[PDB]
């Protein structure tokens, strides 16, 4: 509307949208050293 | 933030130690 002030506009072909786009990568990750990440190897040396 | 130790943990390892060496000096 405020370009149509300025100009003129004729009936639209079709409303357009804003929508979010973004990728979804996603990923897998073995618990054999993922599931200690809280256990730093500090104290895993400390535990040892 | 993750997971650490240190700050609260690092000195229960203090605890024993001193805890292994009484032990041991009450068993002496």
């Amino acid at each position: 509307y405020v370009r149509e002030k300025v100009i003129d506009f004729s009936k639209p072909f079709m409303t357009l949208g804003i929508s979010i786009l973004y990728r979804k990568p996603n990923g897998t990750n073995p618990g054999v050293f993922s599931f200690l990440n809280p256990l730093s190897p500090d104290i895993w040396m400390y535990v040892l | 933030a993750s997971a650490l130790g240190v700050q609260n943990i690092g000195g229960i390892f203090i605890v024993l130690a001193a805890g292994l060496v009484l032990s041991v000096f009450v068993a002496v």
